[PDB]
DNA sequence: ATGCATGCATGCGCATGCATGC
DNA sequence: GCATGCATGCGCATGCATGCAT
């Protein structure tokens, strides 16, 4: 089952469904969630009455399949000679930490710390699995609060329009078979099939979330059953499944008194449960300083791309070649060399030292 | 084709001798009768099926193994006969008892998952592996069908029941009738049907794709070889002959697959633990090998060692009953992997179900009747509590829980027992089970200054049932610190994909399961020399001290469950009898129970009072160690607080430290400063100052 | 599956334990084309078993006659409540005579007078209270113990439902309910529902409890004895 | 004579309205 | 002042039983 992309919607147009039939070898390719074009033909097939001297509908078969917009050896290979010169020009630079931050986010002024927690999470880590059954999360999540109007949700659009594999939802507008999975029938066979919700398609992805204070207690805790077990399990219909959901969450929330109260705790501040406030990884916390400097190099970045609609961005790298450098990167899995061991036990030290009573009190405990 | 060949019964017979006297004259590497022994060894047994590896086939006879793949009924069918043939050569009273003999081949070369079963493997034989995750249970199926005449009472001859379509009889040869028939139950010959759903292993299924599922069928005695949710390989038949598989009413001509499988792939004990209970530290190895990747936490190990081992309910008549579980209540702060605690118990116990009260569990905690979303019938499911009798229930987020399951917990603790009055059915149903729960306090951090039913969300009386309660905190201890996350990195770096304590040796977890079963089947402690003079003697000075501090006054309860603790103990040692010294643990574990859950003061004084019952077996170096880090955290506090920075050396008189130990009755510490736990905490004595640095 | 024939028809309430010896048989009626979503089974027949066994997990009257013929009936019977429990002897004889219970009395007007006992104990943790309660309940004939709230899977009132299905008016036996002319044991009396408060005045009071819902208006009756626990 | 459309539960998924508890 | 627990209507699909039009 293909849908029609947002970009052919008329005005108040709900988007087209339309059925296609792969045969043979173009039977493997396909799968759930991409975006892609196919060749092929249009063929009625039936679902006026005819006499001795009529119900029809239109099904696709398509002859071949492609992306829309197109193991590390393999990737090597499969990369063209310039490819992989742009690959390589790219992996010597040491200013690709600084260079990414503004070829992501061109327009956004200041905020560092956030485009530089976005690229760690894009990134990700290296998952383990120990000797007695048990499994290390190698994921990250990344949750921002902050007042209102202060380039809160430009990430999260920004996640969504380079990540080839993202799903962004907000509040209430996604329910609970929404998320998760459901299990219908197989219209030619005694078999089920099983329709994939937001995080099943965000796998080995980003997922967003908007307004996540807003979300049902129900959905929370299936969230967060997804983010700590790693898997979703379906037992409906005659039908018991598991799958794997390995996808990294990016949250934006808002104070419960609409501002950031300076002089209490986060966990005052922010309606969430403990459970899930534990799995997140880093909190960025974000305030609207009332100053003079900081509004006029706000306006002047805003005046400026109003003025120019594409001659305001110089961007280093496009955003091709950032994805394939990402895609290549990801496979790497890097080891922890012994002097690191004691650099990070005497660094925790420092971190677990600085919780003394000799200074004020922090916002968040280590 | 191949199965043209195969058909015809000039092959037939020759591929039959061929087997039998591969049967015959097959050998294994050190030229022993390998089917000798193996069709003695399934004789023992009474056994109906016979297992032939490809490897020797392939070796042996290459024609049997070239065709096989490409032709599995024609040649399983001739290879049961001849297997027939060979054993009733071997033995003929199995005439008697087994008229047929199944042939199963046990080893191939392995064949693609799920996803390559295609066009190509049609009527082939194919191995794969997946997971189990449905189970139809036992059927009957016919098999020789014997008919009943409805005009006379002629009985047909038996018609054989293939699987692809029904059996039509034609008519009565008597009576010429070609009515109705019905089915002559009392000489009609059954066999066992199942059918399994198989899933793709989720770890290996790639990235954005789902896992697909297939058909499978279990015949004879493979019926109830796999439990849902199991790992399985098979080696089958991919099948499309059978009534009913092409779509023909509506929609494409789509035809339906099935795979029929063939094959599945998953004393001296009693005197090693005898002579492991003759040693004179299997207590303390037994509390050490509890949670080997959990570092600290010695008393919560040692209490859930004591919980595990269990007590003995009594029953004097029909009238008092007392029961013998030791039920554990552990609070703490989060980050203090309480709940690895919970998973290492549920590892070992054999019967033991984990639940969480937060809700989404896989086991609920209430019972209720319904239909079964997967079997689709007419259940009724109990909670957690009655699929425990006998067992461990482990809860985890206990204050997260609703009034239902607090409701079926408290009753389940107090009366022992569940009762049940829904949809007109009215049961009772036992919940003999041992309690271990976890928790947090209610503002996120534990107080001191408040009592442990202030810090908790639960309420007095379900409190009261809980036998031990541990209290864990999270102090800034730099050296601990240090050592746990040296522990952490080392844990870590070890599974990549590319002995610290005082015990001498941690026992294997097999051997510690041998060891408490055992335990649990043959030893049963008696009282019958108690002391009991020296127990109400501390009885009354316990309830004349705590009223004099005026908190929380001790009752009977308390001494009940030391009794308890007390025959745990003489479980761990396997003696018949409790002696002083398992009462004096127990006394020493109830004693500091109860006032770990008092305030400060009251703790403190109470420390103070009873310093010498919590004296029992412990260390003189650890309370000397005690003593040295209170006052280091009190130097460090006032150099913190005075000059608003921690300093590069930490120093301490000896003279304090000696005065404090004449205050314990403690005149000589040569020994604590040539200690192993003075090293570990790096600590230094220089006598040329008469200090000690760190 | 199980089919009972003649006399063995209300032998066996829903919730029993039971051994049944009977006949291991299949069902037949005809034959019939294999219909459905699925057809993979193939003479494949419905069993079950038809029962046939079912077992269910003068001289005494000289004998009480003798038994409370005595002039010490009153201590036996003290000492026989509760031997194990260290004093509360009065408490014990309460709990005897609660157990025996009074006479119920009808009057030409037609009203009714309660003729059963009600008790309540308060104290401090510790005090052995829940042990008499269990006592109670054993010893009892009928007796049920309850902790306030209900229980796991049954509350402690009565309930009316109406099935849309079949549009009968189906009554869940509560704890009250369950028992008649027994003892019910009420621990943590101080938690209690608003609901079951308010029903619990007219059990105590009138011993009945009235019920109206849409289409229906039901008194059922409950003369329970009621023992009860608390806490300070 | 035979295969199919329909009547009668029942699960599934959902939205909507009434009560209450913090 | 609002989110949630507890009925109840709505719309639907699915399974089991049977009764006869082509
Ligand atoms: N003593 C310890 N030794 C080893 N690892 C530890 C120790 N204490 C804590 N950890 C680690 O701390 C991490 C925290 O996760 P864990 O599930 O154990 O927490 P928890 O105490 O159950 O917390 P919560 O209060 O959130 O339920 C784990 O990965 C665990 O390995
Ligand atoms: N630091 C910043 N730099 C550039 N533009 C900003 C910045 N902060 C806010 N803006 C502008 O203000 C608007 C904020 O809207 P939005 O991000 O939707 O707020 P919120 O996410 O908090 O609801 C954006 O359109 C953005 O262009
Ligand atoms: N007077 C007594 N004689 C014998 N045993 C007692 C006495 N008082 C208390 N106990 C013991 O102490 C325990 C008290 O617990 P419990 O009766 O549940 O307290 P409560 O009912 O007040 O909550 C019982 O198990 C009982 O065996
Ligand atoms: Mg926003
Ligand atoms: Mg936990
Ligand atoms: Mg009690
Ligand atoms: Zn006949």
């Amino acid at each position: 089952r293909i849908q029609e992309t947002q970009a052919e919607l008329p005005r108040g147009s709900i988007p087209r469904s339309l059925e296609v039939i792969l045969r043979a070898e173009a039977v493997e390719s396909a799968q759930a969630g991409d975006k892609c074009d196919f060749t092929g033909t249009l063929i009625v097939v039936p679902d006026a009455r005819a006499e001795t001297n009529l119900s029809y509908r239109l099904v696709f078969l398509a002859c071949c399949v492609a992306p829309t917009n197109p193991t590390a050896e393999s990737i090597k290979n499969q990369m063209t000679v310039k490819e992989w010169e742009k690959v390589f020009e790219m992996s010597q630079d040491k200013n690709l930490y600084h260079n990414l931050c503004t070829s992501l986010f061109p327009t956004i002024h200041g905020n560092d710390e956030v485009k530089r927690g976005v690229l760690l999470m894009l990134f990700g880590g290296v998952p383990k699995t120990t000797g007695e059954g048990t499994s290390l999360r190698g994921d990250i999540n990344v949750c921002i609060v902050g007042d209102p109007s202060t380039a809160k949700s430009q990430f999260l659009k920004h996640v969504e329009e380079f990540s080839p594999r993202a799903v962004y939802t907000s509040g209430k507008a996604s329910s609970a078979a929404g998320l998760t999975a459901a299990v219908v029938r197989d219209e030619e066979s005694h078999e089920f099939v099983i329709e994939a919700g937001a995080l099943m398609l965000a796998d080995n992805g980003v997922c967003c979330i908007d307004e996540f204070d807003k979300m049902d207690v129900r959905d929370q805790v299936a969230i967060h059953e997804a983010m700590e077990q790693q898997t979703i399990s379906i037992t409906k219909a005659g039908v018991k499944a598991t799958l794997n959901a390995r996808t990294s969450i990016l949250a934006a929330a808002n104070p419960i008194s609409g501002h950031y109260d300076r002089s209490k705790s986060l966990k005052q501040n922010i309606n969430l449960s403990a459970p899930i406030m534990s799995r997140f990884d880093l909190f960025f916390i974000l305030v609207d300083e009332c100053n003079e400097v900081t509004d006029y190099a706000i306006a002047r970045r805003i005046v400026d791309l109003h003025s120019r609609i594409e001659e305001s961005i110089d961007r280093v790298y496009s955003l091709d070649d950032i994805r394939r450098y990402l895609l290549f990167a990801r496979q790497f899995k890097p080891k922890i060399s012994k002097e690191s061991e004691d650099f990070i036990v005497e660094q925790y030290k420092h971190l677990r030292q600085r919780d003394g009573s000799g200074v004020t009190k922090s916002s968040w405990r280590i | 084709s191949v199965r043209e060949w195969v058909s015809m019964a000039g092959p037939r017979l020759e591929i039959h001798h061929r087997f039998k006297n591969f049967l015959r004259t097959h050998v294994d590497s050190h030229g022993h009768n390998v089917f000798k022994e193996r069709i003695s060894d399934m004789c023992k047994e009474n056994r109906e099926s016979l297992v032939v590896n490809y490897e020797d086939l392939a070796a042996r006879e290459h024609v049997l193994a070239y065709f096989l793949p490409e032709a599995p009924a024609e040649l399983l069918q001739i290879f049961d006969e001849a297997a027939l043939e060979v054993v009733l050569a071997m033995y003929p009273k199995y005439d008697r008892i087994t008229n047929h003999i199944h042939v199963r081949i046990s080893h191939l070369p392995l064949v693609e998952e799920l996803r390559s079963l295609r066009q190509l493997h049609l009527n082939q034989l194919i191995r794969t592996s997946g997971v189990v995750t449905s189970c139809t249970g036992v059927l009957p199926q016919l098999s020789m069908v014997k008919y009943n005449c409805n005009k006379c009472n002629f009985v047909l001859g038996p018609f054989c029941q293939s699987q692809n379509q029904e059996v039509k009889p034609g008519s009565c040869p008597e009576c010429q009738s070609a009515g109705p028939f019905e089915v002559n139950m009392e000489e009609t010959i059954y066999q066992n049907y199942q059918r399994i759903r198989i899933q793709e292993s989720p770890g290996k299924v790639a990235a954005g794709r789902l896992p697909r599922s297939k058909d499978a069928i279990l015949l004879a005695d493979l019926v109830d070889s796999c439990k849902p949710g199991d790992e399985i390989e098979l080696t089958g038949i991919y099948h499309n002959n059978y009534d009913g598989s092409l779509n023909t009413a509506n929609g494409f001509p789509v035809f339906a697959t099935v795979i029929l499988a063939n094959h599945v792939a998953k004393d001296e004990d009693v005197k090693m633990i005898t002579s492991l209970s003759k040693d004179q530290q299997i207590g303390e190895k037994i509390f050490a090998s509890i949670a080997p990747s959990i570092y600290g936490h010695e008393d919560i190990k040692r209490g859930l060692a004591l919980a595990l081992f269990g007590g003995e309910p009594k029953n004097p008549g029909g009238k008092h009953k007392v029961r013998g579980d030791i039920n554990v209540l552990l609070c703490g702060d989060p980050g203090t992997a309480k709940s690895q605690f919970l998973k290492y118990i549920e590892k070992v116990s054999s019967r033991a179900i984990f639940t969480t009260g937060q809700g989404a569990s896989a086991v609920g905690l209430t019972a209720y009747v319904q239909r079964h979303p997967v079997s689709r019938e007419w259940t009724l499911e109990a909670g957690a509590l009655v699929l425990a009798d006998r067992g461990v229930c482990l809860i985890d987020e206990f204050d997260k829980m609703n009034d239902q399951d607090r409701t079926s917990i408290h009753e389940a603790m107090e009366q022992q027992s569940i009762s049940i009055s829904k949809a007109g059915i009215v049961t009772s149903l036992q919940a003999r089970c041992t309690v271990i729960a976890a928790a947090n306090p209610i503002g996120g951090r534990y107080d001191p200054s408040l009592t442990f039913s202030e810090n908790v969300d639960l309420t007095e009386p379900i409190i009261s049932r809980f036998d031990i309660l541990c209290v864990v905190r999270d102090t800034v201890d730099p050296v601990q610190d240090e050592m746990l996350a040296r522990f952490v990195v080392g844990s870590h770096v070890r599974h990549h994909p590319s002995p610290n304590t005082y015990g001498v040796e941690p026992l294997p977890q097999e051997v510690l399961k041998k060891y408490i079963i055992y335990a649990k089947e043959r030893v049963h402690p008696k009282l019958n020399q108690m002391d009991q003079d020296k127990v109400a003697k501390m009885y009354s000075d316990l309830r004349k001290e705590s009223m004099a501090t005026g908190s929380i006054p001790i009752t009977v309860r308390h001494i009940e469950s030391m009794i308890r603790m007390a025959e745990a103990h003489a479980r761990i040692h396997l003696r018949d009898y409790v002696i002083e010294d398992d009462v004096n643990m127990a006394i020493r574990v109830m004693l500091e129970s109860f006032i770990d859950t008092q305030k400060f003061s009251v703790m403190r004084s109470m420390r103070k009072t009873f310093a010498r019952y919590l004296s029992f077996r412990r260390d003189n170096n650890e309370l000397l160690l005690f003593i040295l880090k209170q006052l280091v955290a009190e130097q460090v506090t006032y150099q913190r607080n005075r000059f608003g920075a921690q300093q590069d050396t930490i120093e301490v008189p000896e003279k304090d430290l000696v005065d404090k130990a004449r205050q314990i009755n403690i005149h000589n510490l040569s020994a604590f400063y040539d200690s192993e736990l003075f090293r570990m905490n790096k600590f230094s004595h220089d006598l040329k100052r008469k200090m000690i640095l760190q | 599956q199980l089919y009972c024939d003649r006399y063995l028809c209300d032998k066996v309430v829903p919730g029993n334990r039971v051994t049944i010896m009977g006949i291991y048989s299949i069902k037949k009626f005809g034959l019939t084309t294999s219909r459905g979503r699925d057809r993979v089974g193939v003479g494949i027949r419905s069993s079950y078993i038809r029962v046939l066994g079912i077992q269910v997990d003068p001289q005494e009257e000289e004998e009480f006659r003798r038994l409370a013929a005595l002039p010490n009936v009153y201590e036996v019977i003290s000492k026989s409540i509760a031997p194990s429990i260290f004093g509360g002897t009065d408490m014990k004889k309460a709990i005897a005579c609660l157990l025996f219970g009074g006479s119920r009395k009808r009057l030409p007007d037609g009203l009714t007078r309660r003729g059963d006992i009600n008790l309540l104990m308060l104290g401090d943790p510790g005090t052995a209270k829940s042990q008499l309660l269990k006592f109670v309940e054993k010893c009892s004939p009928i007796g049920v113990y309850t902790s306030g709230k209900g229980s796991s899977a049954a509350g402690l009132t009565a309930s009316v439902m109406r099935d849309p299905s079949s549009r009968n008016f189906i009554m869940e036996g509560g704890a009250m309910v369950l028992a008649d002319g027994g003892v019910v044991c009420i621990d943590e009396f101080d938690k209690m529902r608003e609901d079951d408060r308010v029903a619990i005045h007219e059990a105590m009071e009138q011993q009945t409890i009235s019920i109206a819902k849409a289409g229906i208006t039901t008194t059922l009756n409950s003369r329970c004895s009621v023992l009860a626990a608390a806490n300070s």
